[PDB]
């Protein structure tokens, strides 16, 4: 029984192989208590209880472990606490964002094999993974998770390694600038605490309007585009225009000051460094995955804006599976269970031979 | 301020 | 000669355009009794029998009914000219709420019919005095505390930071270690002599473990003031301790960070190439930096968490009190400046939203 | 039956004798992928041959095993016999005769090997190699003429006068239908289209098949290129994107009768033409100048036929008459000839038996075949 | 004189014929603020060019008008060129002829438009345009000789056997030094640094100039600098920080001998040269092969002449001598010899009349100049 | 380039 | 990261 | 070929 952990820079999920959902998700944040028998350091959804106390902290920020204090605690939470397992005696899967660090992954194996005493290991690619929920073999699959953004194009399971985009900007990003445009109509954000409360604006009344440049004269004039909010301590507000800016940063980076190109743009530069032959089948076979693309109405924008830039006799058809939130952990169950994948273990005996470098040989 | 703060 | 006014969290400066020193300072602060309302210095006279309220808090205006008093009061009781003739130069603190600053435009164009009409970044305006053009712009005024770095005259709006932790917190600060050596204050008028006991005899510490040792082993350190009835007081470690919340804001419970944290966390979110010419043209302003000694402090600070190779610079005019209205009054006197008035003709057919498109 | 499979350079053509038309017509190309493989249980195979390739050949760096009528890399060919004889055509080669086809002018060593893994890896009960210009006769049905086959491979004219094939005229122009892709890809960079890849090349042979054709006078349609934008016709490439040609349409054939745009010093298709019929006997040259025979995909061309036929008469005496034969099915020329000479009785004895290979070593190809 | 100026997708060389070094050296980038302007007091320029963008670079898109040796967008050229003549060279056109040059196999539009903007814009008396790689031999004052030239954006060989110049070996790679800036900050991240910014850009084409370096054998090599030896270095950013990068100093110039590690199908530096070589004659390869001749930024690199002529040696037979030349002044090689032509007496009827673009329009450029 | 590359 | 952006 | 072309 293979677990398969991804350990993404926002909630990490965690569950076995050979099922379909993931057995226990929660936030990846690990607080302690402000300022001055509670315990020192609270991880995992008991830090999302008394969030108003504890100084909130991500471990992982833009899909590179900053604190590996850090990350000791929340693998020691999942294998402990949530699926209550014995890590000595299962595999253990890993997944990791593409273009990072080689001290990250160096790292990841140097833990578990030495500390949690996993027999075997594996490290795949997130976007990677996301295609094998979706059962198809072909088409570009572009993740945007928290904190990283990515678009690795895939044709009949042959990888290319230079058509991979990587842009930093991502959910939490958008997050913070959200944030900043709240202070623009009077409400006012600043502690850690709060953010938590600003992701939760996101999640359900933030959306991507179709034809940007016509929603803001119109929300001008009428309230139709205004929601009320109900926050935690009874306080009721009310957001109207700021509801489509925030996700068009994902599409006019500007608004940042970053200089990088929407995900629109990113998306269409990665199938341009490919070849001709195979931009006929990548067009027809984009695939969303990630939190950061679950915006009501973002297939719609995206579907649009690439066609605009491609030939209009091509064909662009946007992939939108409905569980594309769960998909790089779904995908990854079905990699644990193959038969053909039980081969490309990372055994104990070879990373003891070879030292932590083992990582970058056995794994893509 | 109105959600946030006092002012 | 455009009237620039400067209502700041209190002590606003107003005075004609193209000169060097404010015409006139009072409290930006309208009390009543418990006349009908008196403002500026007949308030603080008078405080004793009035209950002190301040119409600015954090820098966004909690009630408009005061703040046209006190505008009243600047044309026609200090300047005691009238503002029909000459525009005014107004300035507010960046990420304001558009609210704040819709009102300012529409009051004056309606009530005091001004010809013309400016609102400037308070920070913008400290560069001007000093004549230079890149680093950032360290506002720490009352209320609000604000860097907002330029370099080359493009203003990089993303790395504006705005901090809340200022003078007046200070002042709370100062409050409650001064009841633990038994001089203790209720009312807002004894507030008025805290503030004075944080401006004559605050001085920021080099260093807290060496002093604080220090100030616990013996006497030197102590000062004698007199509160204005006539019998004095003593104080100690409080000379050190509330200047240096400004550094290290878990004393007053908030979360965020320092002023060395601030300013070091606002020139990371400006481009790598431009960092090197902010870190050797910090700027300093407002009347809380006014502290004996902060440079020294923020440029060990800083220097601890920039690079060693990197020069740090903490440029600071010894009139750094006034350098906002100094600065407002050369934008005012240019000639360059002249067309980005707003015109009386501009604001009817736009409404109050003209100040947002120009400025 | 016996398995006619003529190997060539840009396709090889298998099928059984006494057809009209070959069973299996494929690319002869073995693309190796050169991206890793990220997924598991695809099964992705270690080299692609054929269609399949063609197909896949966005991440594949296509290998010609035949260059200019030369096996380059025998190792790669044996995979394309491999797959002509087990997939697409589907049939034991160890139960029937095979019979090959081969350039006129070759290094001695191609059809040395040739034989060698047919009879031992193959284990084929007999074999015969002929003449690849040779069996174009046999297509169109006569015993005179001469024969202009020219394909992706090299060209040839070989003429044959009563059966009586001529050794000492035969002439092997190496310029080629490959060739004029490469001219064509590089003349196609002066409106901005930069096909530089193994996989684009493919792009470029597609071009040349549909919207290239020969102008029956090159300065002419040279003035009418320039000041008629008349002669441009929008080709879509696989990503959509369409490009528009002018007078590239008719610059790359013209390349076939000047050589010198290639660069090489060779003479053109009319002049070896000609010069294949001079250096032949004055008694004869009456009959092989007014049956001359086209063959190959490069004379596929629109126009080749009367083009041809105006260059070969001026350099000819006026007096005299030529007469260039184009039938229709000349793409399976070569192939449709040897299946009329499978089927014949007369030819089933001059077999390469089993048994006379092994005696006389590897070397039999050479006198009990052709 | 002659305004001779070697526009190119890095740096453009400007300055006088008869001179021995160019009288300005700048960036040919274009740059506009992205923010918006705030103080009043001082002048914001719509746009920034050449070195007065590179020192605000921090606040300005940096985009370059040149990608490949190809003018992509003509707004930005008219601005490069207007501040060369009217702010470097402090002197007006429209009595000093220009010569220009531009790498060959590029798309006829390019050089269309460049004879368009300085006879109607500019109005210069005369013009020329030459190939980039022809001028290097002028520069090392031979007639024999492949000229290896690798700039910004091109890496093209055109080899020069005498005074007439081979055109059906002209080859033409667009691996060069941009595509090597690119890829170097594509393996920086392997070791934590994130450079994804065009102001970031400027920064890794610092450490390409300083630190990069060719390994004369890259295997071995690589044990060493995966050993931690003294290969590492440090390089100190604008910032101030220090960064250590190990065997990334050898891997990003060695993505020039093998271009797979970019994905790109195409040879090697060192195979395209060998290839060149081999389609001219054969008698023509006896002096080519002794006078290679490198060009070009690119080609600066420490160690690149003995590690090419390694891979050269082995590709060649062994009694053929490789002498890989290799001028100290190299990067302005192309300038120079632009310098020495126009001074030439037998050169000043090579030049365009005013006169003669008025009749006939722009299609004159491609007439007289080569 | 218009068909291939960017340029 | 460690030179460029904050991780 | 050996001598000649690339064949
Ligand atoms: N229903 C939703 N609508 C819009 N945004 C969402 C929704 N659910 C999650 N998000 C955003 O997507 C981000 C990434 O979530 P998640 O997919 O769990 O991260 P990961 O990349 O680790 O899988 C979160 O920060 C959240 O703000
Ligand atoms: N010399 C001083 N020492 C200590 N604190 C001072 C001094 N001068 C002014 N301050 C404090 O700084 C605060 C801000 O002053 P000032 O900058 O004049 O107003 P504003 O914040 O409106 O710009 C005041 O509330 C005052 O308490
Ligand atoms: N319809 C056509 N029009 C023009 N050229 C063609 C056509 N068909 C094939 N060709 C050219 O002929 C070549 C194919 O030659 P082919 O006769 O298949 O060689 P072989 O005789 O070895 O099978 C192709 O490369 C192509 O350039
Ligand atoms: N000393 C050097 N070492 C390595 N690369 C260099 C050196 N000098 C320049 N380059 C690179 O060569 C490229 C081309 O510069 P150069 O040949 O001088 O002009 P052009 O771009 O006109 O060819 C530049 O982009 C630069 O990155
Ligand atoms: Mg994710
Ligand atoms: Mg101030
Ligand atoms: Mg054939
Ligand atoms: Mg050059």
């Amino acid at each position: 029984a293979a677990l398969v952990v991804d350990n993404g820079s926002g909630m990490c999920k965690a569950g076995f192989a050979g099922d379909d959902a993931p057995r226990a998700v929660f936030p990846s944040i690990v607080g302690r208590p402000r300022h001055q028998g509670q315990k020192d350091s609270y991880v995992g959804d008991e830090a999302q209880s008394k969030r108003g106390i504890l100084t909130l902290k991500y471990p992982i920020e833009h899909g590179i472990v900053t604190n590996w204090d850090d990350m000791e605690k929340i693998w020691h939470h999942t294998f402990y606490n949530e699926l209550r397992v014995a890590p000595e005696e299962h595999p253990v899967l890993l997944t990791e964002a593409p273009l990072n660090p080689k001290a990250n992954r160096e790292k990841m194996t140097q833990i578990m094999f030495e500390t949690f005493n996993t027999p075997a290991m594996y490290v795949a690619i997130q976007a990677v993974l996301s295609l094998y929920a979706s059962g198809r073999t072909t088409g570009i699959v572009m993740d945007s998770g928290d904190g990283v953004t990515h678009t690795v194009p895939i044709y009949e399971g042959y990888a290319l390694p230079h058509a991979i985009l990587r842009l930093d900007l991502a959910g939490r990003d958008l997050t913070d600038y959200l944030m900043k445009i709240l202070t623009e109509r009077g409400y006012s954000f600043t502690t850690t605490a709060e953010r938590e409360i600003v992701r939760d604006i996101k999640e359900k009344l933030c959306y991507v309007a179709l034809d940007f440049e016509q929603e803001m004269a119109t929300a001008a004039s009428s309230s139709s585009l205004e929601k009320s909010y109900e926050l935690p301590d009874g306080q009721v507000i009310t957001i109207g225009n700021e509801r489509f800016r925030c996700p068009e940063a994902l599409f006019q980076p500007s608004f940042l000051g970053m200089e990088s190109a929407g995900i629109h743009e990113t998306t269409f530069n990665s199938i341009m460094k490919c070849d001709v032959d195979i931009r006929k089948d990548l067009y027809a076979n984009t695939v969303l995955s990630g939190g950061t693309t679950m915006y009501p109405g973002i297939a719609d924008r995206m579907q649009k804006e690439i066609t605009a830039l491609a030939p209009s006799t091509m064909k662009i058809k946007i992939i939108a599976p409905p569980e594309r939130k769960y998909s790089v952990w779904i995908g990854g169950s079905i990699l644990a269970s193959l038969s053909t994948f039980q081969q490309m273990w990372i055994s104990k005996q070879e990373y003891d031979e070879s030292g932590p470098s083992i990582v970058h040989r056995k794994c893509f | 301020w109105x959600a946030x703060c006092p002012a």
